[PDB]
RNA sequence: CUCGAUGUUGGAUCAGGACAUCCCGAUGGUGCAGCCGCUAUUAAAGGUUCGUUUGUUCAACGAUUAAAGUCCUACGUGAUCU
């Protein structure tokens, strides 16, 4: 998880999921894609 | 079909499908059909018969699988969407191969 | 049948030699000697030139004043020269070489002594004007990537557009003004010094018309 | 800098729709005006002061007549933001000798020749 | 916390004032009035 | 506290003619 | 005091910050939304 | 006198409340209206001259 | 509306689909030019959170929402009902719509807080521990922007911040 | 602001606070096999050494430590000391 202002999709698996009241990206095949809303 | 595949056709021994295609409630079990003929599905197990049986009987369709520990998964598609009958048949895949291992 | 439909030929199009943007210097050719006065009020207002297309289609639209050095030169031509097509695109500059002398007084001294030394030079810029124009056998799309990637590093307020875009922009400012249901608006208070409202105002409030405050400009004005 | 304001002369060219509005007659102007200071001074460049004086608008919310000639409508024009301009309206006509001590004037502008206190029987 | 550095109304900070919607009333209130002077001034 | 310099610039303090 | 051109936003005095807000552009608005009509 | 009324003329300031929103009430109808209705009976107005 | 039924006999299973009595319109809408059912009958901008007997008439039967293709709803109104939903659920006025739990799962005693106008879900939201200002405050929202286009029948327009 | 005086470095004594965390806790990522690391999120309850030269704050060096944190407090503290 690195913290991000603006988030972007990285690759085709990562999904943007809103949770705990901020924005994610999740990525399964690249785990390194995770990014947290700052 | 690529869902489908992922998962695979490994418990499964014989899948039938039958519909009577002049009748108005067939268009389910005919994309059913579509989507396990798929070359993909079909590769994921070569020793499981995919069979189409076509009839003009004026009978509801039916989709009869028969898996390896013998049991039978029967989906009467007339009031049944595609997806429905996928997403059983996939889970009783996921059942039936944890049974037999 | 999905619909196809046709497409736009630029086979009428023509290439310049030297597509590239040219290099510009750090300061001008012979040094100036005669130091300057600040003269904020060249950053100040609405842009009276370099406000429309002259060869190109696209360009880089200045949506606030301020003052380009040289460091700001060379980001705009590095990424553009790098990111565009030399075959089927051709970029210019809109705006001159740094002329205007920035003084600076050596670190660590007090008020008074005198004017400080020429340090460095920067060319001004109003609200409204084109910074760069590029063109060629290309849509807007292609150049918007790395236009709106440039315009973000501006020291103003910026915004890649087209000739359409800028039209569309310019039309839809004027349907706004006409179709306003607010019955008063900036100008006719100013104008009528309505209030004694021009004792709050300055001279330049009577053209500029509330839509710019110092160097920034307010396009949601009316 | 800070200066007097030169007003443009279409600000005070009256529209069509501006007749029905207010309800002024351009071919029948009004001849006098009811003017009061609804403003302070206070704050005001010292010209402004200076005008306030001279139209005997020294006191706020106190009526006072004025003819509706271009010399004085060029001293109120300056301050045109610190007073309330209204036409002098006389339903009865003038006052006279007769009526001179009977006269009010109304908060509608109109200035009636008598003034008995009464309700009216109608 | 929440300071304003040196005199609240004053200089290049500042603490900020906002427009109450009577504030905005009362402006439109004498807008009417001078607009109506206007007109009284034409004739 | 750095010595500073000087402006360079004399004169230029005639009053207006009228 | 400040110049009249700033690198960040001036504060306005009190009078010019109501007579911006007073003059704000307003949008027309249909009686009916145009979306629940045919 | 009405901060007086309320305390030492209770009846008398009830009927003024009644009063005020009986004059209330006969407003909103008005501002409902469309101008067929005649004025309301507590609303006419006494003219001096 | 259609229900799906697996019955399990000795070794085989049998899915099959029913179609149970389906609701209808109420005949003569006030309003038949509307485009979607609430300005059909002259419902726009004229519920709130707590009018249960309209909101619940476009959630499904454990509480979600239902699609805007099958409803009809315009995507305005879709997301005033969405947010309404949420608000009605949060404020305990939809008891019979709850989550579907599966067997044997009984949830563990939870505190008890009556509340309502809820824009968020509680376990997102933050301790206001630092005010600020009062020119700079940090507000605490109440009900939805959403909804600030409704009939306002008092002077004052609704507060959404507190 | 204070010159009809608001005592000026470092140290001793006692420490109050911030967290932009040096150690200890909980986590995501890794060019994370493991052992060690690097990076980010969260955490300020508790802890954060003794010496040689130098007035020193610092710095270098010796020997340790889970770690020898960054800062604010009139560069905290002389009607407590030096
Ligand atoms: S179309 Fe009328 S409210 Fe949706
Ligand atoms: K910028
Ligand atoms: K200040
Ligand atoms: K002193
Ligand atoms: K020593
Ligand atoms: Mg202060
Ligand atoms: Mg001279
Ligand atoms: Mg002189
Ligand atoms: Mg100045
Ligand atoms: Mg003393
Ligand atoms: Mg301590
Ligand atoms: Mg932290
Ligand atoms: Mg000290
Ligand atoms: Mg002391
Ligand atoms: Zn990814």
């Amino acid at each position: 998880f690195k913290n991000k202002t603006v988030l972007k999709k990285r690759c085709k698996d990562c999904y943007l999921v809103k949770r705990r009241g901020r924005w994610y990206v999740y990525c399964k095949t690249h785990p390194r894609h995770k990014q947290r809303q700052m | 079909a690529a869902a489908l595949a992922r998962l695979g056709l490994r418990p499964v021994k014989q899948v039938r499908v039958q519909f009577c295609p002049f009748e108005k409630n067939v268009e389910s079990t005919r994309t059913f059909l579509q989507t396990v003929s798929s070359e993909k599905v079909r590769s994921t197990n070569l020793n499981c018969s995919v069979i189409a049986d076509v009839r003009h009987d004026g009978s509801e369709p039916c989709v009869d699988v028969l898996f390896g520990d013998g049991h039978r998964l029967i989906m009467r598609g007339a009031h049944l969407t595609a997806l429905e009958m996928l997403t059983a048949f996939a889970s009783h895949i996921r059942a039936r191969d944890a049974a037999g291992s | 049948v999905k619909t196809l439909l046709p497409v736009p030929s630029f086979e009428d199009v023509s290439i310049p030699e030297k597509p590239k943007l040219r290099f510009i210097e750090r300061a001008p050719l012979v040094p100036k000697v005669r130091r300057e006065p600040k003269n904020l009020s060249d950053i100040r207002g609405p842009s009276t030139e370099a406000t429309e297309f002259t060869e190109g289609n696209f360009a880089i639209l200045a949506l606030g004043g301020g003052y380009l050095h040289w460091g700001h030169f060379e980001m705009m031509r590095l990424t553009i020269n790098r990111s565009m097509d030399p075959k089927n695109m051709f970029a210019i500059w809109r705006v001159p070489a740094p002329f205007k002398p920035i003084t600076r007084k050596s670190v660590g001294h007090r008020m008074g002594g005198g004017k400080g030394a020429i340090d460095h030079y920067v060319t001004p810029v109003k609200a409204g004007r084109l910074v760069v124009e590029m063109g060629g056998r290309c849509e807007f799309e292609e150049v918007q990537g790395f236009l709106d990637q440039v315009a973000h590093k501006l020291p103003f307020a910026a915004k890649a557009v087209s000739r359409g875009t800028l039209e569309k922009m310019r039309k839809d400012q004027e349907e706004r003004e006409r179709n306003n249901q607010n019955p008063w608006t900036f100008e006719r208070i100013a104008t009528a010094n309505m209030l004694g409202i021009r004792k709050v105002l300055s001279p330049y409030d009577l053209t500029h018309k509330g839509k710019y405050w110092g160097k920034f400009y307010m396009p949601k004005r009316v | 800098k800070f200066t007097r304001s030169r007003i443009p002369e279409k600000v005070f060219q009256a529209s069509p729709e501006d007749h029905e509005k207010y309800g002024g007659d351009p071919q029948n102007p009004h001849k006098l005006h009811i003017v009061t200071r609804i403003k302070s001074t206070r704050r005001r460049p010292y010209w402004e002061k200076d005008i306030i004086k001279m139209l005997g608008l020294e006191k706020a919310h106190t009526p006072q007549v004025h003819k509706n000639i271009p010399s004085v409508n060029a001293k109120l024009k300056v301050v045109k933001h610190l007073i309330r301009i209204k036409p002098l309206k006389l339903p009865q006509g003038l006052p006279a000798e007769e009526n001179m001590s009977n006269t009010c004037l109304k908060s509608t502008g109109e200035l009636v020749v008598q003034w008995h206190l009464k309700p009216v029987e109608q | 916390r929440g300071r304003i550095p040196g005199r609240q109304w004053i200089g290049k900070h500042r603490r900020p004032r906002f427009v109450s919607l009577r504030a905005k009333q009362n402006m439109i209130r004498r807008l009417e009035i001078e607009a109506e002077n206007h007109y009284w001034l034409s004739m | 506290k750095k010595s500073g310099g000087s402006s360079k610039n004399l004169g230029g303090k005639s009053s207006g003619r009228r | 005091g400040s110049k009249a051109v700033t690198r960040h936003r001036r504060v306005m005095h009190f009078q010019r910050q109501k007579l911006m807000a007073v003059t704000e552009y307003i949008p027309p608005k249909p009686a009916i939304h145009p979306s629940c009509l045919p | 006198v009405l901060a007086d009324l309320a305390i030492y003329e209770p009846k008398t300031f009830k009927s003024l409340a009644a009063l005020a929103s009986r004059r209330r009430h006969e407003g909103f109808a008005a501002a409902l209206g469309d101008g067929k209705e005649p004025e309301g009976i507590f609303s006419r107005v006494v003219q001096y001259h | 509306f259609r229900e799906v039924v697996e019955t399990q006999e000795g070794k085989t299973t049998i899915i099959e689909g029913r179609i149970t009595a389906t609701p209808k319109e109420s005949p003569n809408p006030p309003n038949p030019s509307g485009q979607c059912p609430i300005c059909r009958w002259n419902l726009k901008h004229k519920y709130n959170y707590d009018d249960v007997l309209l909101l619940s008439q476009f959630i499904r039967p454990h509480g979600g929402m239902l699609p805007r293709k099958i409803t009809g709803l315009c995507q305005e109104e879709h997301r005033k009902i969405e947010e309404c939903v949420k608000m009605a659920h949060r404020a305990g006025l939809l008891p019979n719509h709850r989550p579907r739990l599966p067997e044997g799962v009984v949830p563990k005693s939870k505190p008890q807080l009556n509340r309502y106008l809820t824009r968020w879900a509680p376990g997102s939201v933050k301790p206001i521990y630092k005010k600020g200002p009062r020119w700079n405050r940090v507000r605490m929202p109440v009900g939805s922007p959403l909804l600030r286009d409704n009939v306002c029948y008092s002077r004052t327009p609704w507060k959404l911040y507190h």
